[PDB]
């Protein structure tokens, strides 16, 4: 019944609209099975402290999935990588939103993270898609690494 | 120069909105299936 | 200095009870000697690893924290790696679950393994089929990590070298493969030889599917990477006699030798760095607070573990994260369902002590095989010439059969 | 005798003329790299 | 009958493994034996509940494509109008006459 579904998110405010959320959630595929619980605490500061956290508050409700957002404050020097490895031990999915970098796309790394953000190597998708209507065909590439 | 933009950018609560209901379906599916697992207490102890 | 060891309830159980080891004369002539740190955590649990690491560290200041493991839950190494980035204490895993190799990691952390990389792996592999010219195979490659390297490679390999290998279908089958995705698909399969990569349960999920119908034959062998069977003594009954699997080193190396390879290197990387420049510093203090700022004026002693040496072996280290020479062993089961041997590997010979192979029964209580035979020849000058072998792809020319 | 038709060719299609030779002398046989089994196209049609 | 008529005539035939399958093969007294085939062509032989049985095993791990061609005798279709839902299509099965005569 008590299908936790947990979500790691930002500031109180960002975490609201959750408590309402999941009652439209539980209203819609409403039965008598389907009871979900909402756990979340915000991106704590530091790293290991929020690992310990993630142990010693979501999976200690004993949670089924795992959603997570980024930082709002901060740039992308701390994104969250312990929820990926958390919770890459009993290899429950875990989804991202927001965060992108494209070093998570690989699934050697990360196992199994899904995201509905798209990480920006799909611009060379995309400027595929272009080039070939365009009349040009040979391209000049430079990029960091 | 070729500029270039997402559409929804910050728009957290569609996303969170359409997450959820992915997953309330997948897990609508999920609970008619094989036996799940009960989860664990959580890190202490168990690592299996 | 202060270094402490690992380790839980292995095939030893004296450890603290054995103790004394590196402690009374050992490599004696090190300058400020240090001291060891007996710990027999048993349960892997996450948290549990942290707080042990934290309270390790919020004590006597480490520089090194060798770690053994008993499971074979992969996910662990993953774990350490990373807390070798928040806490700047290098660590080398040895045996167990924390020992076997994954891809690329951050420059950051200082964490280091003593497995082998894919890559060394398939080359003994395919070393192997040299020595017996069995040279037709076909892959099968399921899902996990890496799959795209291990195929890569040997395709490159089997190309670039000019002894004229034969590499049939390739069928990189996927998915749940329950009933007729894979029936269909491995059933195009007749080729002598296999090349299985996939985890523990895939592997045993596979051979108890394809045991029946598929390639198990009396010149059916199966070979496989150190990934299926790396710690032993857990062989299921699925597993069939006659299979093949490079591995890690297991009965020689006795974990009293492998932790005396183990702090060796951290004196002598002491050693090195106080040479170089006295300094003996801590790395990040206390791990728990509110210090999130990275000073991190330099990896510490990073530049000094690589290309050290002591006593006989070269332990070299990869930027990657392997060795440059590992001491790996080709071993099968037999009757009794146990692991023997077939050979060793050096730095880059096999030289395998057996003659041409036994056949073993690559079955269980089966049907008998009849189709050997041992035909006896002599030399005529037109009808049959006997030659020596050829310096050049030297197993023959592709026109001609084992005349031993 | 080939530059007849290279001019024929080229006059036909009106493009520039960039001769050279070859430094080694070869037809491209390839072999491998040195101390390496990675093949390297050596020769004319290796520089091409 | 047909190991006769195979083996008497010149054409040039070449048959394969006979498989007599018995019992009511709840789910396994068959699987472990049908794995075996791997040629053409089939002639399934049997009463009509077993022969949907069988189809069903077999089309759903074995053998079922577009290359696959199934043959059966009219003891299975002979009453017509009741195809059930398991038969698959391309079927040739000899009958008597009702559409003429």
């Amino acid at each position: 019944k008590i299908v936790n579904i947990g979500a790691v998110l930002s500031t109180r405010k960002h975490e609201q609209m959750f408590r309402e959320a999941v009652n439209q959630a539980n209203k819609r595929h409403g039965s008598w099975k389907i009871q979900l619980n909402a756990t979340s605490v915000t991106h704590k500061p530091n790293a290991i402290q929020m690992a310990l956290s993630v142990c010693e508050d979501l999976i200690s409700s004993q949670v089924y999935a795992i959603l997570v957002s980024h930082p709002p404050t901060p740039n992308d020097h701390f994104t969250p990588t312990p929820v990926s490895y958390t919770a890459g031990f009993y290899r429950i999915p875990v989804l991202g939103l927001t965060t992108r970098m494209s070093i998570y796309s690989d699934k050697s790394i990360h196992l199994s993270f899904l995201r509905t953000v798209p990480p920006y190597s799909h611009q060379s998708s995309v400027w595929f898609e272009m080039m070939r209507v365009y009349s040009w065909n040979h391209i000049i590439l430079l990029v960091s690494d | 120069i070729l500029g270039l933009q997402l559409i929804n950018g910050k728009n957290e609560s569609a996303h969170i909105s359409d997450a959820v209901g992915v997953v309330a379906q997948a897990v609508h599916e999920l609970l008619e299936k094989e036996n799940i697992t009960d989860p664990p207490r959580g890190c202490v102890g168990n690592t299996n | 200095l202060n270094i402490a060891v690992m380790l839980g309830h292995s095939h030893d159980v004296t450890e603290r009870e054995l103790r004394t080891l590196w402690g009374p004369e050992q490599a004696a002539g090190l300058p400020l000697d240090v001291n060891v740190v007996a710990l027999l955590m048993n349960r892997t649990d996450p948290k549990s690893l942290i707080t042990h690491v934290c309270d390790l560290m919020s004590g006597a200041r480490i520089h090194g924290l060798v770690f053994g493991d008993d499971t074979d839950q992969e996910a662990v190494a993953q774990m350490l790696d990373f807390i070798s980035s928040h806490t700047f204490v290098p660590i080398l895993g040895i045996h167990g679950g924390a020992s076997m190799i994954m891809a690329d990691k951050d420059p950051t952390s200082t964490f280091f393994q003593f497995g082998a990389s894919i890559q060394q792996q398939a080359t003994v592999m395919l070393k192997i089929m040299q020595d017996y010219d069995w040279h037709v195979f076909s892959l099968v490659t399921t899902i996990f990590p890496g799959y795209r390297e291990f195929i890569s490679f040997v395709k490159t390999t089997v190309d670039n070298s000019f002894v004229g290998w034969d590499m049939q279908n390739v069928i990189t089958l996927d998915t749940s493969f329950e009933d007729a995705k894979t029936q269909v698909q491995l059933k195009k399969i007749h080729s002598s030889v296999i090349l299985l990569y996939c985890s523990k349960d895939e592997a045993v999920l596979i051979l108890s599917e394809a045991r029946s119908l598929g390639l198990t034959g009396y010149d059916f062998f199966w070979i496989v990477p150190s990934l299926v069977s790396g710690n032993t003594e857990l062989i299921p009954k699925e597993f069939p006699s006659g299979l093949i699997s490079v591995s890690y080193d297991d009965w020689d190396y006795s974990l009293e030798a492998r932790v005396r390879d183990g702090i060796g290197i951290l004196t002598t990387a002491a050693s090195s760095m106080l040479e170089k420049f006295s300094y003996i510093p801590e790395a990040k203090a206390s791990c728990y607070g509110q210090m999130e700022r990275p000073e991190v004026p330099m990896h510490t002693l990073h530049p000094f573990m690589v290309n050290v040496t002591w006593d006989g072996k070269d332990l070299s280290f990869t930027e990657e994260g392997y060795q440059v020479h590992p001491r790996l062993v080709v071993i099968v089961l037999n009757k009794d369902r146990e692991w023997e041997k077939v050979g060793k590997w050096e730095n880059h010979t096999l030289s395998l002590r057996h003659a041409v192979w036994p056949r073993y029964k690559s079955f269980s209580d089966c049907e008998p095989d009849d189709n050997h035979l041992s035909i006896v020849t002599l030399e005529e000058a037109p009808f049959v010439i006997v030659e020596d072998i050829d310096p050049l792809t030297e197993t023959c020319v592709r026109n001609t059969v084992p005349c031993r | 005798f080939c530059i007849d038709l290279l001019i024929k060719l080229a006059r036909t299609m009106n493009f520039t003329y960039e001769v050279h030779l070859v430094a080694d002398g070869k037809f491209g046989t390839q072999e491998r790299v040195n101390n390496s089994n990675k093949k390297e196209w050596n020769g004319m049609m290796g520089e091409l």
